[PDB]
């Protein structure tokens, strides 16, 4: 049942995309290898998270 | 789209286009991701680009970047993903079952991420998440 991982990842990328809009969300704490997260980190993180959401969207569509 | 949003998206674009050549390649994308502590494979980077590369040239120019960053179904697909775990069709998923799936499957959210998710989603605090309400909240 490959729907289960693809379903989870769609929920998780969607939430991570939503939650990065909150600058003080604990979702920012996952980047353990960044000494000081500056604004340029957050801007790139938001871009990357949107791209991963779209990938997860496609992968879920393909599994359903 | 605001005039402020477009400039913010142009600024973000520049952080990826290390070239200055007007396009983001898979190599520049992996360069940025490794700078954040991630290690993506080449196939992962390709799938990222291909979801955004509307002209199929293999790179991302600024209008493509802006199109994706400005981007309808979606709500329904995220509902359909929750419905995968709504086996009895509750309309509801247990906070316990949600933490389990979120933490141990797919992308593996942290426990602190799941905390934030459940606090926002479980409006009445009974430990059962109305996920259609939560999908609304995210969109
Ligand atoms: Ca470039
Ligand atoms: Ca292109
Ligand atoms: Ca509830």
């Amino acid at each position: 049942n490959r729907q289960i991982p693809a379903a989870a990842s769609l929920i998780q990328t969607a939430w991570r995309c939503y939650a990065a809009e909150n600058p003080d969300s604990s979702t920012w704490k996952i980047y353990i290898r960044i000494s000081q997260l500056r604004e340029h980190h957050r801007a790139t993180i938001k871009v990357i998270r949107r791209m991963q959401y779209f990938v997860a969207k496609k992968k879920f569509q393909q599994a359903r | 789209l605001t005039e402020e949003q477009i400039a913010e998206f142009k600024e973000a674009f520049s952080l990826f286009d290390k070239d200055g050549d007007g396009t983001i390649t898979t190599k520049e994308l992996g360069t940025v991701m490794r700078s954040l502590g991630q290690n993506p494979t080449e196939a992962e980077l390709q799938d990222m680009i291909n979801e955004v590369d509307a002209d199929g040239n293999g790179t991302i120019d600024f209008p493509e970047f802006l199109t994706m960053m400005a981007r309808t179904d979606s709500e329904e697909e995220i509902r359909e993903a929750f419905r995968v775990f709504d086996k009895d069709g509750n309309g509801y998923i247990s906070a316990a079952e949600l933490r389990h799936v979120m933490t141990n499957l797919g992308e593996k959210l942290t426990d602190e991420e799941v905390d934030e998710m459940i606090r926002e989603a479980d409006i009445d605090g009974d430990g059962q998440v109305n996920y259609e309400g939560f999908v609304q909240m995210m969109t």
